[PDB]
């Protein structure tokens, strides 16, 4: 066992651990990773699937049953950190880059929506399109999702960033 | 597919290649190298883990006494005053003990004339996981054998139980194997082929 | 009173060798049985999915982790039975898993505490066989290696995000379908 | 004669008393009410505290 | 409400942090998504309305307005309102804040920042009193002096936020453990019984809470079914254990102590001394069972030592049935605050203002400043 | 005095009120629903205790003695088991907590004797 | 960033001093000894390099806009 | 949710907030009056009933006469 | 004067303590303990002030009237005292205990928030908090007391 005279040495060996494993700003990457990883994809499921039902014209001057619409919105798939320039050529966005730029550190997120439609007493097909674009989500600075993610400290000098950066915000 | 292939083959050849020197801590040296296999001599027996949820040694008994009595503990389904089922704990008596290491000095597996008598000494709710329950996850434990390698098993039943709420004996008589459990022991071993 | 019930059962004997430890492996580490032979070899359709990096990280432990052993003929034909891992035991007394290249540090930690024992399973009771004194559990050394980096997800192991290989065109993607 | 206890429900525009709540839930009688409130019936300083609100809703 | 009203228990009181959750960049944002996402599938609506009335088929990459995600998050992370630009004035405002690149400390402590949505100008000194329920946690030093004093807070150094995890494997490991579901059993029964809580709903009582307790706690030093995260406490005067599992409880590190002893023996220390060579960790002390998360709400039921060379030693015995020790008291202080040399021999506005100083201290901020 | 509490009709099992029979002049207990009713044997419909004098140690439970927080004295022998270990609180309800009298519980399973001094 | 030129107390130089205090460190020398070695005599030039902290090895890291 | 209503549109003649309750608490009984087409309904009521019981109940015996 | 605090708390536990006029029994006990605490501190001071050579430049500041008071010199030398918020001293923020390291219903000095140790000799970090706590105040009528006063 730990006796009085080594434990003040061991107190500080136990809370140096502490501080390797975990950063200064874990609570925050944590969060925020798991955010995208599931509140993102159940706040989609979650959501109320679109039922839409076509206002009655009566042009047959009858009480017509109008076409009614569902969209199912499914899996969530999100890309790295990119950019486009003006005509469309893909690039990873540096983090810096941004930076200097005035860019938004943001990841477009993708979601299947599979489409069905029900003409009145006629057959439905739902048909789907994969991968259709939302919106895109801004990305923390080193949590999993970023570029700056297990990278190195001479992967960092390399993309004129900051070692000791603590990471945890957005640009 | 075969992209997959070349590199598993890669990883056993990998394998052959000696080893002198720790990967850190450069002033070590490896004391002994061992190959890693499922246990072919066990894998045909169904190992189970069980958990006690307190220490389930008797009080009176201390040291290399409780160890050996709960080694060779046994552990049986039993039936309450209702006739719902529970667990009673059976510990080997001191006769046992003694008989237990007589047999096994004489390097017989038992004598075929004597009965092992162990006596109940506690009853305890059991909560049984295995295999065939969905989200089961496998637990393992390795055997080293020195000089002859590390040989790994398998837990494919986990037993968890609560304290309880007959003082008696089991007597207990070995047989050989029926059919039915030579059967189970091939089913066991056909895990390793095919 | 002394209650003598009487039962018939087979002894199970157990070679439990010099140490016994118990071991539950991480996500990053399994154990085929089975001898890894190309022939008949499990049909990992992985590839075929084309699935996207945390499957085919997946797909990467799953080739590269897993414990495997092999039977080979030697040019007599005996059959030679042949580990792609083994565990060092080193002069200072540490251990570590080395599995073809991977090499993953093992802590032995006795078990303080939880009361687990093992038993077997003998029709519908259970013979007693040993108390599990140390657990193993295993780390990847080589820190450095990207594998190390997307370990983690393999920890996180209901739907989940997937992600794309930051591919396409997606502005003029946007651009060009609402023309 | 006092200390009535009432419930504020969502998108309820008026406080309702409790053991209305609980007969709205299915709980007609007032034992099988109690029972749900007061686990020890072998309490008379509890049950003297429910009785004004048993009595708002006979 | 009875039990209060008859005064067999006291009031709740808003201050203590075991009925504090803290939202975190992931629930904050989960909070302003729902809404976008939500304004996403209004749009939709109305555009596949406009297409299908008039019996035409709507194309949905039409109907799909990107920008509302892309703006709308981007929106309040920029200004700070977190809600629908369109209702600017009645959403909060400051939740994102412009990071301060003056000193490292400075970015350090700012991204550990925790904030009270008490409205400022408020008489009550209450919410911005330290509260005994901040040991610990929250930095008792480092708050601002101005209008903001103690309602702006700082994370302690080893403060640790849960992520959040299902109840789901708790409920049932409870429910093939001895816990009668609370639909089952007879109301008769709940007399002399506990009743057990998971995440606040009620789902069953318990005979043998002890055992219970035991049990809960050895599974999470083992980190099996219930994850570390996971706080079980034990109402013993009110015959209730709750089990949280929500995220946003704030909850701190805690050396083990069985009997008068440490968990942490010499062997630990040694192995995480060699932590270079053997990757041995953190997460390998956890999860030999030597180190615990215990949470406020939590630690109302723990018996803490300061320091185990003199606190478990006795003379006439003080306590004699510590649960948990303290790593170190220093971990209490914030990052701006434990800066300070010899804090415990200044007054405490001092370290106060120091906290508060320490955050306009020039030096390097960053190494890569030149770009 | 004692402390009067609430009685419940055998048929819808709704709590009774009393009546006074206005023939027989005795107390009667009677539904407001259905037309049971029942002869009281206590007399007595109210009480109210205003000094609110409470026995504060019937409230008090076996289950505080495992209380890792509580503190404990080898002082004072228990007086009913003779065990030694003895926790000891004092009583926080409002209109006892006034009077910081302590209260001992005793450290022995299956004993749980409390008592104050 | 780089080692000061002169000890802000009194002007001693020790600019040349931080490359021969790191190779004493680089031995097994104390910093008691090394600065003893270094012949700094004086609290206010022994603060200069027990206090120094070279942050031009970190700018260095970053590739140069040449 | 908000403040409890206490005019009502009358059932027959629809002219908004015509209708209003006189509670007579001391017969146990609710009168509904419309002050356009002077329509009325009676209910009995308790010491809980509120405005917007008796006219509930004139609208659950219209709902259930309208038949 | 920890041994008088005992005393007291013995009286109290055994019901020996009479509640004096207007006070309860539990203020009457706190207004004891404070009385008790409050001679400790100030004659702890006192020993202080005579103890100081004529050198002594705390004493210098001190007669001198030019910056600060004699309980400055206590409270730097001998001891710093009681540490109260609102009056009272510091309360039981978990369930009937003032921190997770002392145990419940303790009523004694240090529990309490009685700091026995000076400012030279350093604060033992449960009246560490306790000393934060104490000054917090100080900082919260700062804030809110201008706003007051203007108007
Ligand atoms: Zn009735
Ligand atoms: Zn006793
Ligand atoms: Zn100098």
């Amino acid at each position: 066992e730990i006796t009085p005279d080594l434990w003040q040495e061991a107190c500080w060996i136990v809370i140096s651990s502490y501080f390797d494993e975990k950063g200064l700003v874990r609570q925050q990457l944590d969060s925020f990773d798991e955010f995208i990883q599931m509140s993102v994809q159940r706040i989609v499921e979650d959501a109320p699937p679109i039922d839409l039902q076509a206002e009655a014209q009566h042009a047959s001057g009858e009480v017509e049953e109008p076409p009614r619409y569902l969209l199912k919105f499914e899996q969530i798939y999100l890309s790295k950190p990119t950019h486009w320039e003006r005509d469309g050529a893909p690039s990873p966005m540096m983090p810096n880059e941004a930076r200097l730029r005035n860019l938004t550190y943001s990841a477009p997120l993708y979601v299947d929506i599979t489409k069905t439609v029900i003409k009145e007493g006629e057959e439905q097909l739902q048909t789907q399109h994969q991968k259709t674009f939302i919106g895109k989500i801004p990305i923390m600075l080193r949590s999993t999702y970023c570029l700056l993610n297990g990278l190195t400290d001479r992967d960092l000098c390399e993309l004129n960033e900051c070692p000791l950066d603590p990471g945890g915000y957005f640009i | 597919r075969d992209s997959q292939i070349t590199a598993i083959e890669k990883t056993f050849e990998d394998a052959q290649k000696s080893i002198s020197q720790h990967y850190s801590k450069p002033r070590v040296t490896p004391v002994e190298v061992m190959p890693v296999f499922p246990d072919f001599k066990m894998w045909i027996n169904p190992c189970a883990q069980v958990i006690f949820d307190s220490d389930p040694a008797p009080k009176d008994t201390s040291g290399a006494a409780a160890l050996e009595m709960m080694s060779q503990a046994m552990i049986r389904g039993m039936m309450d005053e209702e006739g719902n089922q529970f667990v009673a704990y059976f510990l080997p008596v001191e006769e046992t003990l003694k008989k237990r290491k007589r047999d096994q000095e004489e390097e017989m597996d038992y004598a075929p004339d004597d009965v092992y008598d162990y006596k109940i000494a506690r009853e305890y709710n059991w909560n049984v996981k295995n295999k065939a329950s969905k989200g089961y996850e496998e637990n393992y434990f390795f055997i080293f054998r020195e000089g002859d390698g590390v040989y790994y098993n398998e837990l494919e039943t986990r037993v968890r139980l609560s304290k309880r709420r007959t003082n008696a004996l089991l007597v207990v008589k070995h047989r050989d194997m029926n059919e039915k459990e030579l059967e189970a022991q091939e089913a066991r071993k056909a895990q390793l082929e095919n | 009173p002394e209650t003598r019930i009487e039962v018939e059962i087979p002894k199970v004997n157990t070679d439990l060798g010099n140490d016994l430890y118990f071991v539950k492996l991480p996500n990053f580490l399994s154990v085929e049985p089975r001898p890894f032979d190309p022939q008949y070899y499990e049909d990992e359709f992985e590839d075929e999915e084309m699935l996207d990096e945390e499957g085919r990280t997946r797909l990467k432990l799953k080739v590269e982790n897993t414990i495997r052993w092999r039977i080979r003929r030697d040019e007599e034909g005996n059959e030679i039975k042949e580990s792609n891992a083994r565990i060092v035991k080193w002069s200072d007394g540490s251990m570590s898993l080395h599995l073809g290249n991977e090499v993953f540090d093992v802590y032995k930690a006795p078990l303080q505490g939880d009361h687990n024992h093992l038993f077997i399973r003998q029709g519908t009771g259970l013979q007693g066989q040993a108390v599990f004194k140390t657990k193993l559990t295993f780390r990847p050394h080589s820190t450095d290696s990207a594998t190390h980096r997307k370990m983690t997800l393999s920890l996180a192991d209901t739907q989940k995000i997937r992600i794309l290989p930051m591919a396409g065109r997606d502005p003029e993607c946007q651009r060009t379908e609402m023309i | 004669i006092g200390q009535r206890i009432v419930a504020t429900l969502p998108y309820i525009k008026q406080e309702v008393p409790i053991i209305i709540v609980f007969r709205a839930l299915g709980f007609v009688s007032d034992r099988d009410i109690l029972e749900h409130i007061i686990y020890d019936f072998e309490d008379p300083e509890m049950m003297e505290m429910v009785k004004p609100s048993l009595d708002e809703a006979f | 409400l009875l039990l209060a009203a008859l005064g067999r228990r006291e009031l709740d009181d808003r201050d203590h942090y075991g009925n504090k959750r803290l939202d975190l960049a992931g629930p904050l944002l989960a909070f302003l998504f729902r809404g976008m996402f939500k304004n996403l599938l209004k749009e939709v609506r109305i555009y596949a309305q406009k297409f299908i009335d008039r019996g035409k088929d709507f194309n949905l990459e039409l109907a799909i307005k990107t920008r509302i995600i892309s703006d709308g998050l981007k929106y309040s992370l920029a200004t700070g309102n977190w809600g629908d630009q369109k209702k600017a004035h009645q959403a909060r405002a400051g939740v994102s804040q412009v990071l301060n690149r003056l000193t490292f400390a400075s970015t350090l402590s700012h991204l550990r920042r925790l904030n009270s949505p008490i409205g400022r100008d408020g008489k009550l000194a209450k919410p911005r009193q330290l509260h005994n329920t901040l040991w610990g946690m929250v930095c008792p030093a480092e708050t601002p002096e101005g209008h903001a004093v103690g309602l702006v807070k700082n994370l302690a150094l080893m403060a640790y936020i849960s992520v959040g995890s299902q109840p789901s494997p708790i409920l049932e490991f409870l429910e093939e453990w001895s816990m009668e579901n609370l639909e089952e059993i007879s109301p008769a029964a709940i007399a002399d019984a506990t009743k057990i809580f998971v995440n606040g709903c009620w789902v069953g009582i318990h005979k043998d809470p002890e055992q219970l307790m035991n049990t809960l706690r050895k599974l999470r030093r083992q980190m099996d079914i219930i994850v570390s995260e996971v706080s079980m406490i034990r109402d013993i005067r009110e015959r209730e254990i709750r089990i949280y599992t929500d995220a946003g409880r704030i909850c701190r590190p805690l050396l083990i102590v069985e009997k008068q002893k440490l968990l942490l023996k010499k062997r630990h220390i040694d192995q995480l001394k060699e932590r270079e060579y053997n990757n041995y960790s953190w997460q390998d002390l956890v999860a030999s069972g030597v180190v615990e998360y215990i949470d406020t709400l939590e630690e109302e039921t723990v018996m803490l030592a300061m320091t185990p060379d003199d606190l478990q030693e006795k003379e006439v015995a003080y306590c004699s049935t510590y649960t948990h020790c303290e790593i170190h008291p220093s971990m209490i202080l914030g990052v701006c605050a434990s800066i300070i040399p010899f804090p415990d021999h200044n007054q405490s506005p001092r370290n106060t203002y120091q906290s508060a100083m320490g955050k306009q201290a020039m030096g390097v901020y960053i190494t890569n400043f030149h770009v | 005095p004692g402390f009067v509490g609430i009685r419940f009709c055998q048929e819808c099992n709704n709590m009774l009120y009393p009546k006074e029979d206005k023939e027989n002049r005795i107390l009667l207990y009677a539904c407001r629903n259905c037309d049971y009713q029942q002869e009281a044997d206590n007399s007595c419909i109210y009480v109210n205790k205003i000094t609110h004098e409470v026995d504060e140690l019937t409230q008090i439970i076996a289950d505080v003695s495992q209380d890792p927080t509580l503190p404990r004295t080898e002082d004072h022998p228990c007086q009913k088991c003779g065990h030694k270990e003895a926790v000891f609180f004092q009583s926080h309800s409002a209109r006892a907590e006034d009077a910081m009298r302590l209260y001992y519980v005793c450290t022995a399973p299956h004993c749980g004797h409390r008592w104050t001094e | 960033m780089i080692i000061p030129v002169r000890c802000f107390t009194c002007g001693k130089i020790v600019g040349n001093k931080w490359e021969a205090y790191l190779g004493l460190l680089q031995a097994e020398y104390t910093e008691g000894d090394a600065l003893d070695a270094l012949g700094l005599k004086r609290y206010c030039c022994r603060r200069m390099l027990l206090a120094h902290v070279d942050l031009i090895e970190k700018l260095l890291n970053y590739a140069p806009l040449e | 949710t908000g403040t409890l209503e206490t005019q009502f549109t009358c059932p027959f003649c629809n002219h908004e907030k015509s209708c209003d309750v006189k509670m007579d608490r001391a017969r146990n009984t609710g009168v509904i009056s419309c002050t356009v087409c002077l329509e009325e309904f009676q209910t009995p009521i308790t010491y809980l009933s509120e405005p917007v019981d008796v006219y509930s109940d004139w609208i659950d015996a219209c709902e259930a006469a309208n038949q | 004067a920890k041994q008088d605090v005992i005393e007291v708390i013995e009286k109290a536990h055994n019901n020996e303590l009479e509640p004096t006029p207007g006070n309860t029994l539990r203020q009457t006990f706190e207004n004891q303990v404070n009385r008790i605490l409050n001679d400790a501190r100030d004659k702890t001071g006192s020993s202080a002030q005579k103890s100081l050579s004529e050198y002594n430049n705390f004493k210098s500041m001190v007669v001198s009237g030019a910056k600060g008071s004699k309980i400055n010199i206590s409270q730097v030398i001998a001891v710093v005292g009681q540490q109260n918020v609102e009056g009272k001293r510091i309360p039981f923020g978990f369930k009937h205990r003032t921190l997770p390291h002392f145990i419940k219903d303790d009523y004694g000095p240090e529990s309490r928030g009685f700091v026995e140790n000076s400012y030279l000799a350093g604060l033992t970090p449960t009246e560490f908090f306790f000393h934060a706590m104490g000054g917090r105040e100080g900082l919260i009528d700062t804030a809110v007391k201008t706003a007051e006063t203007g108007y």
